[PDB]
RNA sequence: CUUGAGUCUCGUAGAGGGGGGUAGAAUUCCAGGUGUAGCGGUGAAAUGCGUAGAGAUCUGGAGGAAUACCGGUGGCGAAGGCGGCCCCCUGGACGAAGACUGACGCUCAGGUGCGAAAGCGUGGGGAGCAAACAGGAUUAGAUACCCUGGUAGUCCACGCCGUAAACGAUGUCGACUUGGAGGUUGUGCCGGCGUGGCUUCCGGAGCUAACGCGUUAAGUCGACCGCCUGGGGAGUAC
């Protein structure tokens, strides 16, 4: 549910919250957790390689089954859980043999729902099948890009892919970006959309809410000195140059894809 | 004129009766106005429904240019 | 609307006979049954204004019949509103 | 328990599957305690216009008396069966036990 | 209006047959009707006026058949 | 070059012009002529006579193919519907079929607004 | 008490409403084939498009919107409105025999709800059309009408707005008072004769300033409500 906060303080006036009472209020399933400590956006050279990363709340990693490889064994959704590591919610599922797994929560899924993977799994949200067994036109998420590798496409809250055509060993998919893309029809996908679609409707409201998520401030290039950034300098507010990255590449329209190895799988780019 | 369905005591028009329905469509496949065939209004509506159902099942064409 | 069976069952239960379809208790019980049933319809179809006009007519007629019954025989009125779970 | 008239058209390259389809659908209906009032295998007819580049289809006509849920299940079956190229489910006021003008 | 030219049929006759088929199917009237958008208010006004004029003309004809001009 | 002996005459008869394209029965164009390209502009372009001349010129443009029989598909409300067919017949073609293929929406898209002249 | 009002039983017609699915026609776009010099447009032009191969024609694909014919001074809805086909949920109307309740009715300030199109917010979608905008014309000028393009918007979900020549410019309910010709939808009896509902046109008395209205009254009456009081200033200012 999308809920506005009352303006009892200026940092709360513009806050808009996404409240989901269905989400488990207790602790997550301990055997599927592992630690994941923060990087500050620094690599193994200790250098910042991605700016604006630091701080934010401590988070444990939930081992999510993106492969959905447990074919022919039914599972029942025990509960939906908040996952700090991603926009989508996750579902703790219990298989009939006694194994528990986390999956991405599809839209509509709730406690008690049954799911199944495999070639003969029914066409129902949450079920996972090779895409050669999924009707053309269907809406899917957690799409594999190579068979058995595990889902890599349409995993964020609200996202989905459409299977638009099947041609031989390949299907043509319409990605959320608008790109038309081919992957092998043996790649697995899960029926339905990723849930938590109202995720984009939240409004952080204040600076500290970005800080809680481990986002550090962005400093505009034009606010600096020339030594720091191509945009730097000027007596007063000056610009007078074509916008570039800190490293000098044009940053308004200039294209950067260069992967001749995967060009064959792109039917048409997003535009 | 001579609305046939009252004289035949029909309860419906039966979209599966393509013989009857062909007498209510022109050579281009259009439904014929009841002011030409003399059909009564109630049975003209039944006839239009039946023809549309037959067109959906490809028992009749929509036009002569498919 | 109410099926033949549900209507006949309400008539038998609230009427003084299976022929007594017209008594105020029978009319109020039939209206209450349809109103309660239609709650599920309008929970799903919130923009079904045209049907909701008929529903509000049911509510208004039931209110008028209840007022008539209360003014005519208060004990019957009390029994009825307790059986059907109506506030007033 | 309502009366339905069902017509479904099968890909002409799967005509020999039609008997199994008919038995399976009848079985689902009768297991739901429904009845088969009419059942006509029209066989292969020429379409009045192409459907998915096809010029023929195998028509089957059923008049059943079943609860709504089994009819929805049957419509879902038609949806996901690529052999069924088109179908129409109509409500009828009463059971139609007769011979259609196609026989 | 599909027309097949029959054997030993002069061209002008078959052209007339095609022309009558087209005039019967109302293709040119439909094309002219669909050149421009007419608002529903204009369409209803046109239909109503046509019906009114048809009725008034019919009544005038019926009541003129009872009228001697000389 | 290739000899066809069986073709289709497509007459695009609009209010302002007439395009005559002669194709084989599979839809491949063999030659074309238009009223606008036959020495007629403006007012003269949209006349039955300009359409007749276009029909003659298109018939000339396909002489090398040895076409003898013509199906005729007429499309549009223009003044060149009939005179084009007459000129194709007088050109010596055996017209075996005449069809009207004018597109009619079954509702379709909203037409442009009415002109106020 | 049963005659007004209502309940029940059996049927009937209907673009009444809400939700979901689906079909065929067409436009546009994309890919390719054939082909070659024009296309498009107008009063006439030009802008525009086209040898970087358009327009025409054929094939395959994508997508959105609307449902030709039927179709009708036809139907349904309180009004606004509602139109392919199929299913699910659902409101009202009407008719025939009865049975039932027993004045439970009518109207309604305030209140509440619904309420075309345009508009507004958030998120989608976007074929066609098209305010704005641009160019080409026309003209004395032409911030237009005409042309070539074209963005909001038009579409969807949810919320707001609450107004229209929202009109029959005619408030609701009941009773009564010569006729004629139709439409539509029931029903009774034997194509004929009845009997109900809704509806179109003409017209009599009467009414009306007149125009006209005329059993669907603007006639003859009763109940209740809304509203008017010279034109402008002004449905404006506060
Ligand atoms: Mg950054
Ligand atoms: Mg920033
Ligand atoms: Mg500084
Ligand atoms: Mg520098
Ligand atoms: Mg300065
Ligand atoms: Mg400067
Ligand atoms: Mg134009
Ligand atoms: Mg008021
Ligand atoms: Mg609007
Ligand atoms: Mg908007
Ligand atoms: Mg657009
Ligand atoms: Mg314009
Ligand atoms: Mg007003
Ligand atoms: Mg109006
Ligand atoms: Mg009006
Ligand atoms: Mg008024
Ligand atoms: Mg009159
Ligand atoms: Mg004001």
């Amino acid at each position: 549910a999308v809920v506005k906060c009352k303006p009892t303080s200026p940092g709360r006036r513009h806050v808009v919250k996404v409240v989901n009472p269905e989400l488990h209020k207790g602790k997550p399933f301990a055997p599927l957790l592992e630690k994941n400590s923060k990087s500050g956006g620094r690599n193994n050279n200790g250098r910042i390689t991605t700016r604006h990363i630091g701080g934010g709340h401590k988070q444990a990693y939930r081992i999510v089954d993106f492969k959905r490889n447990k074919d022919g064994i039914p599972a029942v959704v025990e509960r939906l859980e908040y996952d700090p590591n991603r926009s989508a919610n996750i579902a703790l599922v219990l298989y009939k043999d006694g194994e528990r797994r986390y999956i991405l929560a599809p839209k509509g899924l709730k406690a008690g729902d049954q799911i199944q993977s495999g070639v003969d799994a029914a066409i129902k949200p949450g079920n996972t099948l090779p895409m050669r067994n999924i009707p053309v036109g269907s809406t899917v998420h957690n799409v594999e890009m190579k068979p058995g590798k595990g889902g890599q496409l349409a995993r964020s809250a609200g996202t989905y892919v459409q299977i638009v055509a099947r041609d031989g060993a390949y299907v043509t998919l319409r990605l959320r970006s608008g790109e038309m893309r081919k992957v092998e029809a043996d790649c697995r996908a899960t029926l339905g959309e990723v849930g938590n679609a109202e995720h984009m409707l939240r409004v952080l409201g204040k600076a500290g809410a970005a800080r809680w998520r481990g986002v550090r401030p962005t400093v505009r290039g034009t606010a600096m000195n020339p030594v720091d950034h191509p945009h730097g300098g000027g007596e007063g507010r000056n610009f007078g140059k074509h916008p570039v990255t800190p490293w000098g590449v044009q940053t308004k329209g200039k294209k950067t894809r260069s992967n001749k190895r995967t060009d064959k799988f792109i039917v048409r780019r997003r535009s | 004129k001579f609305c046939r369905f009252t004289a035949e005591g029909v309860q419906e028009i039966d979209y599966k009766d393509i013989a009857t329905l062909k007498n209510y469509i022109t050579e281009s496949g259009k439904i014929v106005p009841s002011r030409i065939t003399g059909t009564r209004a109630k049975y003209q509506r039944q006839l239009a429904r039946a023809i549309k159902r037959a067109r959906y099942l490809s028992l009749l064409p929509y036009t002569d240019r498919h | 609307s109410l099926s033949t069976e549900a209507t006949a069952k309400i008539v038998s239960e609230f009427g003084r006979d299976a022929n007594d379809t017209g008594s105020t208790e029978v009319q109020v019980a039939l209206l209450t049954a349809q109103i309660n049933h239609l709650q599920g319809h309008f929970a799903e179809h919130k923009k079904d204004h045209h049907s909701r006009r008929g529903l509000l007519r049911m509510v208004s007629q039931r209110r008028k019949l209840l007022d008539y019954l209360k003014r005519k025989d208060v004990a019957r009125y009390t029994q009825l509103i307790e059986r059907l779970g109506l506030r007033r | 328990m309502r009366h339905y008239e069902i017509v479904f058209m099968v890909h002409p390259d799967q005509s020999e599957q039609v008997p199994g389809m008919i038995e399976r659908y009848t079985a689902a209906i009768t297991g739901a305690e429904g009845k088969i009032h009419r059942l006509e295998d029209w066989g292969r007819r020429q379409l009045a216009y192409p459907i998915n580049k096809l010029h023929k289809a195998h028509y089957v006509l059923m008049n059943v008396e079943a609860p709504q849920e089994v009819i929805d299940e049957l419509e879902t079956t038609f949806r996901f069966n690529d052999a069924v190229i088109r179908s129409m489910v109509m409500r009828t006021k009463h059971a139609v036990t007769e011979a259609s003008p196609m026989v | 209006p599909v027309i097949k030219v029959r054997e030993n049929e002069p061209f002008d006759v078959a052209l007339r047959r095609f022309k009558r088929s087209c005039e019967k199917a109302g293709v040119l009237a439909e094309v002219r009707r669909r050149e421009f958008y007419e608002k529903p208010t204009t369409e209803r006004k046109r239909a109503k006026a046509s019906a009114v004029k048809r009725h008034a003309k019919k009544l005038a004809r019926e009541n003129a058949r009872r009228t001697r001009l000389y | 070059r290739k000899q066809v002996s069986d073709g289709v005459a497509h007459i695009h008869a609009s209010f302002n012009n007439t395009i005559v394209t002669i194709t084989d029965r599979q839809g491949n164009a063999l030659g074309w002529a238009t009223a606008g390209g036959s020495g007629f502009r403006g007012s003269r372009k949209s006349t039955p006579f300009a359409a007749q001349v276009a029909a003659e010129r298109c018939a000339d443009a396909v002489k090398e193919y040895g076409i003898k029989n013509l199906e005729v598909m007429v499309k549009g409300p223009g003044p060149g519907r009939e005179s084009t067919i007459r000129a194709l017949n007088a050109a010596g073609f055996r017209i075996t079929n005449i069809t009207d293929v004018t597109p009619i929406p079954h509702x379709g898209c909203r037409p442009p607004k009415k002109r106020r002249v």
